[PDB]
């Protein structure tokens, strides 16, 4: 239709910004990294956003709300997807045997 | 902190069925997530492998597991190189 | 022997173990080793948290007590077994039918169960 | 129904853990297996786990670089191990 | 003085399943369970803010409590940059402790 | 020349079309 190729040109043509994360990163490793790694991070966080706009969406069909998204529908994004273990965290040293 | 991530996540919402006008908390969150989940990844790359050095080959062992982001950047680095080779 | 293992079978004697396996020291060592590297490991993130340089002694002492609840947490004490009991003491006994024959809780509190499996097709 | 059509796939991969040794290990946890299919599901589960610690444990391996014959060092297996819940802190140099 | 009021409850219960029904008993273990939360985060979070040398609980110690503890990261406050990560301080006495294991082992 | 240019024309698109007014919510 005229809205699904509005969307779909918003699909494709959003991304971070290289000039940014590049700065993001080696705020972190201290040094320098390269220009495939920025490609790739930049890459792999727009899958990230994509896991949880298109989940938080799941929870806003399963409540009785509409398309705008409150952060009643974020809050709980993060929650199912922790659940699956989808949200990595480092700080949190786990245990399976008890 | 600033917001680094204000203008582009709000386009990256409506790429996949927000709204043309989403909430300035929903954006907010969206950009703490993404700002969190690149920390982990880059202290996990910096463990693995080459101790201190955050590489290509590291960051794809830890995205080995999920299929979805596994597959986007094995596409990207491939099209980046063609891209090259066209050049 | 190192000097802590020479030390560990002192321990065991002081209790009333005279007679334990030899592999006993060697994983009393271990034990020992991962809790003084799982203690130094949360007074380092204390100490960052706090934004100071080294790791004090004040930071061993929250590491020491916030992960006494958690890592070897303990049997009830005996200040809360008292009022647990002493209300519970207090309700008189019921008593017993006459001919009840198996007395047993109601079914949802039982093992009793029709127990299916799956037809082997 | 997953399971039953995973049962059913099944019904061909034979596990490397025999059955008496895990019909055995769940004599312990408090039952014992009547069906000999829960036995081969839970088999093979075990048997999952074990091969991603040890491929993990290869890739690091591999990663370090030597590429002749990989042995199974603690070097490797120690953070192969802390992505799952299995937390080794093994001692050297004793004084 | 109570923080959780049984409506806010039951629609906890109603967006999961909204043909679901809790028990007098098992309304009020949760209600239980939530004050027993609260209260060991709040003591936690209040003994890290005493080692800051602090009088004022931030949000930056009720992060640290549920992260390492709990496993509970809630997205939507943000914090400051994340200094560059230091990955190995091994000391001059391990580097050479370390170094006398291969020297018997190999040789 | 012309890929200096025109990169900054797939933004400058997505800054026009989505997120005309910032609205709040409670």
């Amino acid at each position: 239709s005229e809205e699904q190729l509005n969307r779909y040109e918003m699909y494709r043509r959003s991304a971070f910004p290289k000039a940014a994360i590049k700065r993001l990163i080696q705020s972190i490793t201290g040094t320098s990294v390269s220009q495939n790694v920025v490609i790739a991070m930049s890459g792999i966080s727009k899958v990230f956003v994509g896991e949880v706009v298109e989940e938080a969406l799941d929870v806003c069909e399963k409540w009785g709300e509409m398309p705008p998204l409150q952060p009643k529908h974020m809050r709980e994004a993060v929650r199912r997807l922790k659940s699956k273990g989808q949200i990595p965290n480092s700080k949190h040293k786990k245990i399976i045997f008890f | 902190r600033k917001r680094l991530f204000s203008k582009e996540l709000r386009c990256m919402m409506y790429g996949f069925g927000d709204d043309q006008n989403p909430y300035t908390e929903s954006v907010d969150i969206l950009e703490d997530l993404v700002i969190e989940f690149i920390t982990e990844m880059t202290h996990k790359a910096m463990s693995i492998g080459r101790q201190g050095r955050v590489q290509v080959e590291d960051i794809v062992f830890l995205i080995r597991k999920d299929p979805r982001k596994f597959a986007r950047v094995k596409d990207l680095l491939t099209m980046n190189e063609e891209l090259k080779r066209a050049r | 022997m190192p000097k802590d293992a020479q030390m560990m079978a002192q321990i065991l004697k002081d209790m009333g173990i005279t007679e334990y396996e030899p592999r006993v020291i060697n994983q009393m060592l271990e034990f020992a080793f991962r809790y003084v590297t799982t203690i130094l490991d949360d007074a380092k993130i204390y100490s960052s948290h706090a934004k100071k340089a080294t790791v004090d002694a004040d930071d061993v002492r929250l590491a020491i007590q916030c992960r006494a609840d958690q890592s070897f947490t303990s049997p009830p004490p005996r200040d809360f077994l008292l009022d647990i009991a002493r209300q519970r003491n207090q309700t008189p006994l019921p008593l017993i039918k006459p001919y009840s024959g198996p007395r047993l809780p109601p079914d949802r509190y039982c093992l009793t169960a029709p127990n299916y499996r799956l037809k082997s097709l | 129904t997953p399971l039953v059509d995973f049962l059913m796939q099944l019904e061909d991969y034979t596990p490397t853990i025999p059955d008496a040794v895990t019909g055995y290990y769940l004599n312990r946890a408090g039952f014992e297996a009547s069906d000999p299919r829960i036995i081969r599901l839970i088999s093979l589960a075990a048997q999952k786990f074990i091969s991603d610690i040890a491929n993990d444990a290869l890739q690091h391996c591999k990663m370090k670089g030597k590429d002749r014959k990989y042995t199974l060092t603690m070097e490797d297996l120690t953070p192969a191990l802390s992505e799952y819940g299995i937390n080794v802190k093994k001692p050297h140099y004793f004084t | 003085n109570q923080v959780l009021t049984k409506k806010k409850l039951q629609d906890l219960v109603r967006e999961v399943d909204p043909n679901e029904q809790l028990d007098e008993d098992v309304e009020e273990m949760l209600l239980q369970i939530a004050d027993d939360f609260i209260e060991s985060v709040v003591t936690a979070a209040c003994q890290l803010a005493r080692h800051r040398k602090s009088s004022t609980l931030e949000v930056k110690d009720v992060q640290l409590h549920l992260e390492r503890q709990w496993n509970m990261w809630i997205p939507g406050f943000g914090s400051e940059e994340i200094r560059p990560y230091k990955k190995a301080c091994t000391t001059e006495a391990h580097k050479q402790r370390m170094a006398l294991i291969r020297k018997t082992t190999k040789k | 020349v012309n890929l200096s240019e025109e990169s900054a024309r797939i933004l400058a698109t997505n800054s026009e079309l989505v997120g005309t007014l910032t609205r709040s919510c409670k």
